[PDB]
């Protein structure tokens, strides 16, 4: 990806007031409940078949949280998110076989989120900013697969 | 398909929106615009600048559609065929391009109606996008 | 939008597959198998391996499916919904892998009817192929 | 890109037997009438407005040539696609404003006029190396967008 001091900036500043229990959570439930062939993934997490079920388990809380913290450390490694991401891209391809295209959709959903959560101050430009480091993220979790 | 909870849901949360519509069909095309930036070309002759004029008067007749849309949700591709002409036809417009202002159209929802934009309202109002989207570029196949 | 010179199209091209339609059908999947491995998870139980057996057996499957749809264009929804149910709700079938499947049939016709397969009747393929898809994923809709 | 030995050598194969004035504007052509918002970035080439018309066009067929040189290019440069491909990639995205999906279009159709031409010869693990393959031109174009 390639982003201005200012896009990053942004960026950084935002996502450090970021309510991780929260926001992790939404995002991967949101997932399940708007692209349902998702599910198919995480049938280890038990009842899944509403929403009221899928935003109320708490593996899905649970594994949103530590979703997040991907999201983190990729953050914190702009200028190598094919790096960063190597080892998981290796569990999302050979062990889980997730297509990448839902690698977008959960990079949609947590902008979505974002703005759901932070409302009027996740600006147009912030979200373009968003935008690419979601693509960028993206991409990365799709290295193996090539 | 769109089952009558999901038609339930998106004249509840469009009911919200009530006059706020341009306003919001206006920044669903800015925030567009800004992070998808090859959407540009379709508007050569604009000012595209944030705050335009031009921006929100389109952003405007974007909403009166999509209200229309609402208002004719069982029938739709009649309701819209004049805009399917113009979209598919005429203008061309890349179908991925509907998948693109959809998305910012739910962004937009999410940052001004936060209590209204639950998960199930959410996903209600992504079919019922995708299905106008469907719509205007049905003379492609 | 299956539109009359559409079938036709279909309708000739998939009579010239005739008695080969389950054959193709294997191959389909087989070039699916091998340039999209994620998409062999959905059949923990097969032996993917080539020649194989199961392939053989599934790919006459498909390839009736796609027959009985050719012969119902006009009501594919009805035709097809048993298979939506299985698809959509029992397997969860990542809707990407149904534009897999039909690339892989597309590229299959190309290779063994080099003389039917012009652009026009390629065109035509790909509508009546995304189409089909559309309605196997009715059940997201 | 990885592609194994083998796979290597199918590609480089086959990729000699290619016909260099007709490929080209088949796959161009193909494009133009399977998916005809394409036909917006061509509008100057003249009678786009049948299948025969598009296929014959002189326009499309020379400009099919230099696709099919590029592509050429990017299998001898397997290695170092991206900088292979980043002037055509600034090309793409800030002259001619195209969408990168149309680049996974392309490279697909690419796949199918290989398949016509090649029959059989044209086998299951061939096909599956040179998806591999215009994958990987895919998203090099798409490099200069994020
Ligand atoms: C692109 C954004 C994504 C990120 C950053 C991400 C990150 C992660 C992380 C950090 C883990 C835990 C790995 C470990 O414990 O070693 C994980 C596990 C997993 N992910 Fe993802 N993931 C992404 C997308 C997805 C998607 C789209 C799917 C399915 C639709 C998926 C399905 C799973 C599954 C099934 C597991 C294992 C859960 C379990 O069985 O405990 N991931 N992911
Ligand atoms: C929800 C999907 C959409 C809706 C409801 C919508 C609605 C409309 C309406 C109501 C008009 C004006 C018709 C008239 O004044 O004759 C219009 C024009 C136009 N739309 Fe859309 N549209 C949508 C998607 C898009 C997309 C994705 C693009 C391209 C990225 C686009 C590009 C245009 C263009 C270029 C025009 C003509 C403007 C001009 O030259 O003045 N539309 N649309
Ligand atoms: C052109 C689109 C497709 C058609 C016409 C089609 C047709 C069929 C048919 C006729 C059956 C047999 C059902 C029965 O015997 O009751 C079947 C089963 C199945 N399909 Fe498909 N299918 C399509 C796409 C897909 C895709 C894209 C995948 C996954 C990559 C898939 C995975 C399966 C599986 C796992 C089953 C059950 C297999 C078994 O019996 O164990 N199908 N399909
Ligand atoms: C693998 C995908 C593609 C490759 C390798 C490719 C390659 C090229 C090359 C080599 C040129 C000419 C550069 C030069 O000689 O100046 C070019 C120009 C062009 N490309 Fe592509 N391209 C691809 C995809 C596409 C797509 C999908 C479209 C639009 C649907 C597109 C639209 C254009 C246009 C409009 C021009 C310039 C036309 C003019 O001469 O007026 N390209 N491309």
């Amino acid at each position: 990806v390639h982003l201005t001091p200012e896009e990053k900036s942004a960026v950084t500043a935002l996502w450090g007031k970021v309510n991780v229990d929260e926001v992790g959570g939404e995002a991967l439930g949101r997932l399940l409940v708007v692209y349902p062939w998702t599910q198919r993934f995480f049938e280890s997490f038990g009842d899944l078949s509403t929403p009221d079920a899928v935003m109320g388990n708490p593996k899905v809380k649970a594994h949103g949280k530590k979703v997040l913290g991907a999201f983190s450390d990729g953050l914190a490694h702009l200028d190598n998110l094919k790096g960063t991401f190597a080892t998981l891209s290796e569990l999302h391809c050979d062990k889980l076989h997730v297509d990448p295209e839902n690698f977008r959709l959960l990079g949609n959903v947590l902008v979505c989120v974002l703005a759901h959560h932070f409302g009027k101050e996740f600006t147009p430009p912030v979200q373009a900013a968003y935008q690419k480091v979601v693509a960028g993220v993206a991409n990365a979790l799709a290295h193996k697969y090539h | 398909v769109l089952s009558p909870a999901d038609k339930t849901n998106v004249k509840a949360a469009w009911g919200k929106v009530g006059a706020h519509a341009g306003e919001y069909g206006a920044e669903a095309l800015e925030r567009m615009f800004l992070s998808f930036p090859t959407t540009k070309t379709y508007f050569p002759h604009f000012d595209l600048s944030h705050g335009s004029a031009q921006v929100k008067g389109h952003g405007k007749k974007v909403a009166d559609a999509l209200t229309n849309a609402v208002a004719h949700v069982d029938d739709m591709p009649n309701a819209l065929s004049a805009l399917s002409d113009l979209h598919a036809h005429k203008l061309r417009v890349d179908p991925v391009n509907f998948k693109l202002l959809s998305h910012c159209l739910l962004v937009t929802l999410a940052a001004h109606l936060p209590a209204e934009f639950t998960p199930a309202v959410h996903a209600s109002l992504d079919k019922f996008l995708a299905s106008v989207s469907t719509v205007l570029t049905s003379k492609y196949r």
